[PDB]
RNA sequence: GGGACGGGUGAAACAGGAUGAUCCCGCCGAGACCGCCGGCCGCGCAGGCGCCUGCCAAGACCGCCUCUGUCAAUCAAGGGCGAAGGCCGGGGGCUAGAAGGCGAUCAGACACCACCGUAUUCCCGGCCGUAAACGGUGCCGCCCCGCGGCCGGCGCGCGUCCCGCCGGCCGCCCAGGGAAACCGGGAGGCUCCGGGCUCUGGGGGGAGUAUGGCCGCAAGGCUGAAACUUGAAGGCAUUG
């Protein structure tokens, strides 16, 4: 058997504007020989990559959240990626859960105004007052009910009808968990209330006008 | 005369004159005397009018489906068959469908199909008590009952037959290139025996 | 065969049936408010090499992941492994953890 | 400055390290516990565990990798959720063979609801 | 290759028929097993420093 | 013997004997 | 993509792999299940009850200067429900897995442990009617030293808290009870014995068996003896 890496040669890797370290990596691929072209081998490549090490500083406000970038179009032997989904990290997950307090999730499917469709996913937990006897802190259906409703038409309000780029922007900023929190805040005291996950449901085929605004920074 | 499920005839204006025009259909199950049913590219999801398969949404039950455009129709015609529209291909202009029997199909999206389900359904949960329900229901059909047993003859008139006690002598698997004469019992089969646990 | 505890080994009180939970160890079907529960927080790598993590790691500010994992066993793993221990008469009234 | 991601499989029984792309499409290295020993309890080892990232510290950086983020897990599925030993092992000599580390994490398989793990309702009899 | 090191202190006694004896040998403070009887201030000639003592 | 097996042996000895009076 | 072993155990051996496995990553299919949160939390007549959204009829509690006028308690016969396994007819078939097969262990091992696997596990229409179906404690009503905890509703207070009331679920415990263990919201108010109603027992075996009857497709269930035999069986507790 000889030797594979005899026959590679690396490209780069290269993130949304929407960000301040755009060299994501380099990755492998064969030489073109038979039928398999090089950049018709290494096209929807899917790429996951920490906030921390997309927009550098901020890592107590960045470090838990991760990134999903498909490269979807290869010119001048660079690789161009468009987001595919957002989460967040299994230890941030993990140190969500108390015992004593409500867990409320929810999700609705929330299409974009050109021609995205997601589906987003919320979590939120109920916390104690500071005067309060008890050391639980459920609540009653009443409250659930009400922070269920008003989880369900805040998103509607702000994600009803963004685009791509727009929503990349509020993803990377937590501009949308700040209002969960604010009208959330308003029924009961609530600790941790935020987007945990995106997901890309169903997509158009053609991509080349959303990929040219958001890597030209436009 | 022959057929589990009925017929409907139905009367649509002539196109191309003057008149009336008549045609027959499987009748889909809900259908009623005085119902007005609608065909075409345009007409609306209610059991009795044909669409286009690549009209009618994921879920539906269809019957009498075309498996080329413009045939006429030819799958799940039977009493209480239907065929399940599973998804749309756009690019490549296809439609998937489920067979009665669970296979998975690919079909183009303008060949037509009728909404619904066949009626007649349940027909074969009755036992046949006697020879002769058998009898009535052969002679409206085919000149292929009663049934006579290879075991049951001599060998002049099967290959099953002779021998001082009824037995058939060698494994009655044969394969799939034995000539006209010679294809009798199992034909090229994959397994034999009665045994659970498929799926 | 008198009755050895007043909450006959669970903790069961106004209703007639609970969940069930497979032993950890042992893979045995056991009811919810009877089967032994733990709850352990740990890092991923031992603090024997945290620090050299720590020292060759990139990331300005990076910080050692946790752990979060629920442990629930039966009774018999729970004395084998030494969970829970067989007690005195008087010290079998003690709930102090 | 050049990254590539480690996984790291501490089974019951056996041991992983395995380097690829950040994509994970493409594998620069792999090397196995059960690929230095005799006997196959020593598999899911320490020593077993070093001396195989010993190998595979030879073949990524003549390769050209100089940097990996770390993906760590268990069996998971319906059984174990703690690591076996030389998971950490591997950590040890991926660090004192000269790799910088990047982003850290745990990857086991954890179900949402599951079907039901092997055993019986007696369980293991031993 | 040797890797002479020193003990700093004595642990106790590892093995279950007493036996060997965990030591902090050295600018590291790997804990190591020994065999035979071993003071404070004493030397031991490592075959290698990749492994520390369990517990 | 344990009751719960001494009673699967009576219940199969039970069906013997009436399979036996069911001759005649 | 990459190239040598993977699985499994206390340790191993049978299954797997250059027909490139194990490992990484993307995509597709199917049927179960509903984690962390999850509890001296909660609901239901018991059996039981945990994904999202919609629809449908119920329920106990509290609050009340609303209506009626004893319409109630318990109950042979009779009717309904009833975990799991099992049966009949349709469907479905991922996991696990009685039976069957096979690798070890062993004196043997037809067992425990490893591997493969059929019924079964899931749905629809029925049937069967049993569980340590347990609080081993029948239902209605009264009186009852006290200290806490949680759950639902209500009211007074100061400036979320705080004190009370009704109902539920729990812990500890004076008296009293008891063979004791323990109970104590009763197992108390009982040799100082009597509020109402229904069911069951009468030394240990033979025996829940024989026989007859009713029910069931069957598997069974329900009802249920006699001859004969025996000096004990059994409860809670003490020292070794
Ligand atoms: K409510
Ligand atoms: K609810
Ligand atoms: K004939
Ligand atoms: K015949
Ligand atoms: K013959
Ligand atoms: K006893
Ligand atoms: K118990
Ligand atoms: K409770
Ligand atoms: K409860
Ligand atoms: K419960
Ligand atoms: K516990
Ligand atoms: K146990
Ligand atoms: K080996
Ligand atoms: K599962
Ligand atoms: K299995
Ligand atoms: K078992
Ligand atoms: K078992
Ligand atoms: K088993
Ligand atoms: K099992
Ligand atoms: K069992
Ligand atoms: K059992
Ligand atoms: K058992
Ligand atoms: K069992
Ligand atoms: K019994
Ligand atoms: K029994
Ligand atoms: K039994
Ligand atoms: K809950
Ligand atoms: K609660
Ligand atoms: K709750
Ligand atoms: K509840
Ligand atoms: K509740
Ligand atoms: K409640
Ligand atoms: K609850
Ligand atoms: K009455
Ligand atoms: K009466
Ligand atoms: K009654
Ligand atoms: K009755
Ligand atoms: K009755
Ligand atoms: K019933
Ligand atoms: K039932
Ligand atoms: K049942
Ligand atoms: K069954
Ligand atoms: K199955
Ligand atoms: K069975
Ligand atoms: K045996
Ligand atoms: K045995
Ligand atoms: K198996
Ligand atoms: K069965
Ligand atoms: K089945
Ligand atoms: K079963
Ligand atoms: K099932
Ligand atoms: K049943
Ligand atoms: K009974
Ligand atoms: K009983
Ligand atoms: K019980
Ligand atoms: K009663
Ligand atoms: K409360
Ligand atoms: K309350
Ligand atoms: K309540
Ligand atoms: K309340
Ligand atoms: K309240
Ligand atoms: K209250
Ligand atoms: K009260
Ligand atoms: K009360
Ligand atoms: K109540
Ligand atoms: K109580
Ligand atoms: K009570
Ligand atoms: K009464
Ligand atoms: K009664
Ligand atoms: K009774
Ligand atoms: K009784
Ligand atoms: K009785
Ligand atoms: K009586
Ligand atoms: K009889
Ligand atoms: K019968
Ligand atoms: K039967
Ligand atoms: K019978
Ligand atoms: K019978
Ligand atoms: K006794
Ligand atoms: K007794
Ligand atoms: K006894
Ligand atoms: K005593
Ligand atoms: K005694
Ligand atoms: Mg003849
Ligand atoms: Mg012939
Ligand atoms: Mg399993
Ligand atoms: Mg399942
Ligand atoms: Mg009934
Ligand atoms: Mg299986
Ligand atoms: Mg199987
Ligand atoms: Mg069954
Ligand atoms: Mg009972
Ligand atoms: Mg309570
Ligand atoms: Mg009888
Ligand atoms: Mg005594």
């Amino acid at each position: 058997n000889p030797d594979p890496y005899l026959k590679k040669e690396w490209y780069p890797v290269i993130a949304p504007a929407h960000f301040k370290s755009r060299h994501i990596g380099q990755t492998p691929v064969t030489k073109t020989a038979g039928l398999r072209v090089a950049t018709d081998v290494i096209n929807h490549r899917v790429y996951e990559v920490n906030l921390g090490d997309l927009n550098p500083g901020a890592e107590d406000l960045n470090g838990n959240t991760k990134f999903y970038l498909q490269t979807q179009l290869v010119s001048d032997g660079k690789c161009l990626t468009n987001f595919h989904g957002m989460d967040i990290t299994r230890h941030k997950y993990g140190s969500l859960f108390r015992k004593g307090c409500d867990c409320i999730d929810v999700f609705m499917d929330i299409p974009t105004t050109d021609g995205y469709l997601l589906r987003v996913f919320v979590i939120a937990f109920t916390d104690r007052f500071r005067f309060q006897r008890r050391k639980n802190c459920h609540v009653k259906g009443r409250v659930i009910r009400m922070m269920r409703a008003g989880i369900y038409e805040t998103l509607h309000n702000e994600l009803g009808k963004v685009s791509i780029p727009v929503l990349v922007t509020k993803l990377s900023n937590f501009e949308v968990n700040a209002k969960l929190t604010e009208a959330l805040q308003k029924i009961t005291m609530c600790r941790d209330v935020m987007i945990r996950r995106v997901k890309v449901v169903k997509r158009p085929r053609n991509t080349m006008e959303l990929l040219s605004t958001m890597h030209d920074s436009n | 005369r022959g057929r589990g499920a009925p017929l409907a005839r139905v009367q649509f204006p002539n196109m191309r004159g003057e008149g009336r025009v008549n045609e027959l259909f499987i009748a889909p199950e809900g259908m009623y005397t005085g119902q007005e049913v609608f065909s075409g590219n345009k007409a609306t999801l209610h059991i009795g009018n044909i669409l286009p398969v690549g009209n009618i949404p994921e879920g539906t039950y269809v019957c009498n489906v075309e498996e080329k455009p413009m045939d006429r129709g030819c799958l799940a015609r039977a009493s209480g068959t239907y065929c399940l529209v599973v998804a749309h291909n756009m690019e490549t202009n296809k439609t998937r469908i489920r067979l009665p029997s669970g296979q998975k199909k690919l079909i183009s999206s303008k060949a037509r199909a009728m909404i619904g389900l066949v009626a007649g359904g349940g027909r074969t949960d009755k036992p046949l008590l006697k020879a002769g329900n058998a009898y009535h229901k052969y002679k409206a059909k085919r000149n292929c009952w009663p049934v006579v047993r290879g075991v049951a003859m001599n060998p002049v008139d099967h290959p099953h037959g002779g021998g001082n006690h009824q037995h058939i002598g060698v494994s009655s698997c044969v394969p799939r290139n034995a000539v006209p004469g010679q294809k009798v019992g199992l034909i090229a089969a994959r397994r034999t025996g009665c045994s659970g646990g498929k799926r | 065969m008198p009755v050895k505890r007043r909450n006959n080994g669970r903790s069961k009180y106004n209703c007639g049936h609970t969940n069930i939970v497979r032993c950890q160890n042992c893979h045995r079907c056991v009811p919810k408010d009877k089967v032994i529960k733990r709850f352990t927080i740990r890092n991923i790598v031992d603090n024997t090499i945290a620090d050299d993590v720590l020292n060759a790691c990139v990331i300005q500010g990076f910080a050692i992941p946790k752990l979060y994992n629920k442990v629930q066993y039966c009774v018999s793993c729970s004395i084998h492994n030494h969970i829970v221990r067989v007690r005195s008469r008087e010290d079998r009234k003690i709930r102090t953890p | 400055e050049a990254f590539a991601v480690c996984h790291i499989y501490a089974g019951k029984n056996d041991t992983f390290i395995h380097v690829t792309d950040l994509s994970g499409r493409e594998t620069i290295g792999r090397v196995s516990g059960g690929m230095k020993v005799k006997r196959h309890c020593d598999e899911p080892s320490a020593y077993a565990a070093m001396q195989a990232t010993q190998d595979l510290i030879e073949i990524i950086t003549d390769r050209g990798i100089t940097a990996v983020h770390i993906k760590i897990r268990a069996d998971g599925g319906t059984g174990k959720r703690v690591y076996g030993q030389g998971g950490s092992a591997a950590i040890r000599a991926l660090v004192r063979g000269g790799i910088k580390i990047g982003r850290i994490e745990d990857s086991t398989p954890i179900p949402t609801d599951r079907t039901r793990h092997k055993g019986g309702r007696r369980g293991r009899r031993l | 290759e040797p890797i002479n090191a020193r003990v700093i202190e004595v642990l106790g006694r590892t093995s279950s028929r007493g036996g060997i004896t965990q030591v902090k040998v050295e600018k590291r403070q790997i804990i190591r097993n020994v065999i035979g009887p071993v003071r404070k201030d004493d030397i031991l000639v490592l075959m290698e420093s990749e492994r520390e003592a369990r517990r | 013997m344990r009751a719960k097996w001494a009673k699967k042996r009576m219940r199969k000895l039970k069906r013997k004997r009436r399979h036996m009076k069911a001759r005649s």
